[PDB]
Order: structure tokens, then C-alpha cells, then sequence
């Protein structure tokens, strides 16, 4: 006895429009043998991880960064993650972190993961709040495929991990005029 | 008995901009690529893998007016569609 | 009159294997890759896009039997699926 | 009048499959708007450029490249593009190479292309035939996209641009054991 025209955001995935067990079903029967499988909702234990810098040393502080803490850890609880947030970190910090992270047990339960990346960035890879031109505090991106492949987290061989960047990768507006 | 297995696979990431070139972020609105992806997560999910979901966020971005950004995929060994199954 | 283009859109690399690690190739058979890819794009051309053929290529890597190697797509532009239409 | 277990591999398309004109019709009406456009069978120019080094200067011969030029020359003439094969050069010529193939006014009456580069490798990027650990002679592959973009190749602009690479990129077998 709902509404159609009044969507249901009320539920743990708020925003996210529902798969429904029909289009489910049929998602499955066009290419189940290469679907990444997925555990029972009852006994999952899905994590995920949000590195956000907003404050830095010796850089410009990332205004706005606050909100894309608050609609990333919503969309990812939304998908049944379970979500840690680590805030303004060095290089050396996040390495901590994404080590601690490939440790954590609930991913033996789990069937994915997502780590998501906010911070200042060049070209080299994404900076540790106490980044200078002087002294470089980076984090490449191999680093966080190294921590998180089939050796370094064995938890989560076979099972996809979806890695977030928001980061500048240089100082290039990337266009090029054409004669329209 | 122990079995080998690939050392890298099943992963995917996505970036706020190509190579080089820089992203854009609003004081109040937050970044504009997380805005983005994060509307596209909310429709698609239900119906579309997670790699689709990303053309269609890069697509998005085609038309530059003023703060120009392409999204890229890199360094992807998904060997199956990840499907997130909104709701199950 | 002028108007802006992303300077970098619409590609696809598509290697042999993940960073650090080898690819194979038999002195009379040719590169394992190659010969892989030429069977996918065969089969699969006429009904599935590239990033699509590409994903089977992947998974047909998948259990390693001595020669292990996952080959990988990188920095990934493109805004459409890329159908060669076969016969078209 | 034709026998559907006698399957034709003798046009010009070869051992790949077509895609019929219902196949065809069907792909587009389920995603027309997100699809490449393709040009007039009959007018389009398609280009497809292979380099391959098999003969080096100071590191083993890659015996077997020539099967892999051929399957690649075939396979690429066989989904329409005339095919380019350049043979064993230095990275400094595949520069020039490139260089030219992106100025080929062929592309401009083209719908995409497709660059294939064989080679032995390295972390780094693709050999060129004089390569060595004492000089190094690398092609990297950031280089083959600055080549082809917007801004070098502005005939290619919105068109896919498709590039393989078979090349070792590093020393490792790429395994990790796990108790099975
Ligand atoms: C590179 O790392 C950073 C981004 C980051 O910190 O993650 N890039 C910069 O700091 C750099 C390119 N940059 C900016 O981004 C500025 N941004 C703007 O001028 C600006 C951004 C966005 C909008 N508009 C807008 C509209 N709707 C939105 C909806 C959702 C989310 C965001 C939205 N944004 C307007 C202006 C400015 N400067 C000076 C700068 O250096
Ligand atoms: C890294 O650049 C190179 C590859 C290249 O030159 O592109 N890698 C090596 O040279 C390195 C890892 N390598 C080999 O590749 C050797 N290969 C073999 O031992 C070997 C390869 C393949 C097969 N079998 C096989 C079967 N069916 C096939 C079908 C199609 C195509 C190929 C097929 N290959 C058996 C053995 C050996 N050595 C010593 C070596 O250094």
C-alpha cells in the first residue's frame, strides 16, 4: 500500500535506488558465471576505509573536504560497508592505516572492499598533511595496491577492492582549444 | 596441498582527473568528481558493474565549461563485473 | 570560434601482465597474450564492447598453471563502450 | 543456400565472427547515446600501426614475434583498419614513428584506431632495440598517450584509441602461494 511517486530514502540505503529481486535475478541470469559472488546480507561483515586530509603544515587548508567525508561514508554504508574514517595523515600514517586496515578479520566475511582517497595530489601521488616542496611527503598509488593485493591481504584474494582517488595529478588545467 | 595464485587481481580505481592535470573542489559543495561519482553510485548501482558506473561518471564530464576534469580508471584486473546489489 | 577539449579522452592500454611481473611468450607459438587476445576478439568482437572483451581476456588468466600472468587495462578515457560491429 | 556447420572465415573479416545486421540493430537500441559512432563501411579510412622488435643490440633475440605480428596484422586488418608494421627500432625512433602515425590524414575520415607494441620490457616501459642496464633505450608509455591526445593527434579527437602492449614489466612471476 506505498506510493510510487514518493521514494522510499528512509531505509540503511537511504539515497541508493534498490536493486530489485526481479532485476536482481536477472542481473545473475545473463552472466552469473562471471559476477563477483556476494555473501548473505545476515553474516557479512563488509569494511571500507576513508583517508580524507583537510589540514596540512605547509599547504592550503581543503575546505569542503568535510562534505565529501559525509557523502562518501553515506553512499558506502548505503552499499552495507562499514565504514572507518582516519583523518589528516602523514605518508607514513596512511601506510599505518592501510596496513592495519588489510589485517582487519571482517574481511575473511566479506565479499569486497572500497578505500577512498581525499587529499591535496601531484603528479608523483597524493600528499601526507605534512607535504612541502622542501621535504615531500607522498603516497603513491602502487603502495596502496601493494598492501591491499593477494599476498599482502590474503583476506581478500578474489574479491574486488575499489580503490576512490580525489587528488589533483598535477597543475594543468587538462584542455586544448579547437576550432568549434 | 599449497596452489599458486596471482600476486595483483580483482582491483580497480578510479581518478578525479588524467595524468597531470588537476580536479576541481568548491568551499561548501565539496569536490566535484566525489559529488559526481557519488549521484551516479546512487542511480546506477541497482542496474549497472561498478566499471560501467565509472564510463558513465567519466561521460559525464565531457562537455568542458570552465573547470575542465576527466575521471580515469586505472590499473584494473577485475576478471567479473562487480554488481553491488542495492538492497540484498 | 575556439572552444576547450579534455586534452586526454577516449583511450584504452590494455598490458600483458601487472606491474612488476613478466609476460610469456613460446619461441614458435608466439606471445601467450597476444595469442589470447586474437581468440577473444574473435569470438567476442561481434557481440561484446572492448573493455568488455578485454574483462574475458583477464578472467581466462585466472587459475595459474606455471605461467602465471594477469594482463591489465590502464588509464582508461573512454566516455562510450567501443563495439567493432564485425561485418560492419 | 549456405551450411550453418560450414562456417565462412574466407572473407575479409576472416576467423572473426560477425556481427549481424539483428545484433547490430539490437546493440544500438539497448545504448545508442553511449556508443562510438562508426563511419560508412565504404568511405571510412581506419588505421592500425604495429611496432614490434624482435632483433636486439645487447639482449636475446624475441623468437616467436613474427607469429605475433602476423596474428596481430590479420586480426586488425580483419576488423577493418589498414595496418602499419614497423620493425625494430629504438625508442627514439618509435617516437618519430608515432609522431607520424598521428599525423596520417587518413584518421580524420576514421572512426578510431588501435596501436599494438611488442617488445621485451622492463618496470619502466618497452624496449628499443639498442637497450641495455649500462644505457637504457625505454619508451614509456605515458609517452605512446601524450602521442595520440587531443592536442598531438587532433584527428582522433572523440575516437577510441585502443593501445596493446605485450612486454614483460619487471622480473617477478607474479604468484603468491596460498593453502588450498
Ligand atoms: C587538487 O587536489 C585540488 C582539489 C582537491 O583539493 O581535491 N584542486 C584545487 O584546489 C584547484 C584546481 N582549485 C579548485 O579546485 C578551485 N575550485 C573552484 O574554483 C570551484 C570548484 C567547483 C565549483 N562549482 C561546483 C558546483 N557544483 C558542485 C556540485 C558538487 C560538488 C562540487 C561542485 N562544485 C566552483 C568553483 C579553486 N582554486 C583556486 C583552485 O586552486
Ligand atoms: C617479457 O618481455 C618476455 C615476453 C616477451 O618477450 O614479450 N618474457 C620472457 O621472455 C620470459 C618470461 N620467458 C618466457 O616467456 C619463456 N616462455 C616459456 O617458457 C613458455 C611460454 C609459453 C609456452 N606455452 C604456450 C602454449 N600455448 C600457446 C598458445 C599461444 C601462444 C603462446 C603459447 N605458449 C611454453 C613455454 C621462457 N623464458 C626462458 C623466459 O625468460
Amino acid at each position: 500500500q506505498d506510493n510510487p511517486a514518493m521514494p522510499t530514502s528512509s531505509g540503511s540505503e537511504g539515497n541508493v535506488k534498490l536493486c530489485s529481486l526481479e532485476e536482481a535475478q536477472r542481473i545473475w541470469k545473463q552472466k552469473s558465471a562471471e559476477i563477483y559472488p556476494i555473501m548473505d546480507k545476515s553474516s557479512r561483515t563488509r569494511l571500507a576505509l576513508i583517508i580524507c586530509n583537510e589540514e596540512f603544515d605547509s599547504i592550503p587548508r581543503r575546505t569542503g573536504a568535510e562534505v565529501d567525508i559525509t557523502g562518501m561514508t553515506m553512499l558506502l554504508q548505503n552499499l552495507g560497508y562499514s565504514v572507518d574514517v582516519k583523518k589528516n595523515l602523514t605518508a607514513s600514517d596512511m601506510t599505518t592505516e592501510l596496513e592495519a586496515f588489510a589485517h582487519r578479520p571482517e574481511h575473511k566475511t566479506s565479499d569486497s572492499t572500497f578505500l577512498v582517497f581525499m587529499s591535496h595530489g601531484i603528479r608523483e601521488g597524493i600528499c601526507g598533511k605534512k607535504h612541502s616542496e622542501q621535504v615531500p611527503d607522498i603516497l603513491q598509488l602502487n603502495a596502496i595496491f601493494n598492501m591491499l593485493n593477494t599476498k599482502n591481504c590474503p583476506s581478500l584474494k578474489d574479491k574486488p577492492k575499489v580503490i576512490i582517488i580525489q587528488a589533483c595529478r598535477g597543475d594543468s588545467p587538462g584542455v586544448v582549444w579547437f576550432k568549434d | 596441498a599449497i596452489k599458486k595464485a596471482h600476486i595483483e587481481k580483482d582491483f580497480i580505481a578510479f581518478c578525479s582527473s588524467t595524468p597531470d592535470n588537476v580536479s576541481w573542489r568548491h568551499p561548501t559543495m565539496g569536490s566535484v568528481f566525489i559529488g559526481r561519482l557519488i549521484e551516479h553510485m546512487q542511480e546506477y548501482a541497482c542496474s549497472c558493474d561498478v566499471e560501467e558506473i565509472f564510463r558513465k561518471v567519466r561521460f559525464s564530464f565531457e562537455q568542458p565549461d570552465g573547470r575542465a576534469q576527466m575521471p580515469t580508471t586505472e590499473r584494473v584486473t577485475l576478471t567479473r563485473c562487480f554488481y553491488l546489489f542495492p538492497g540484498h
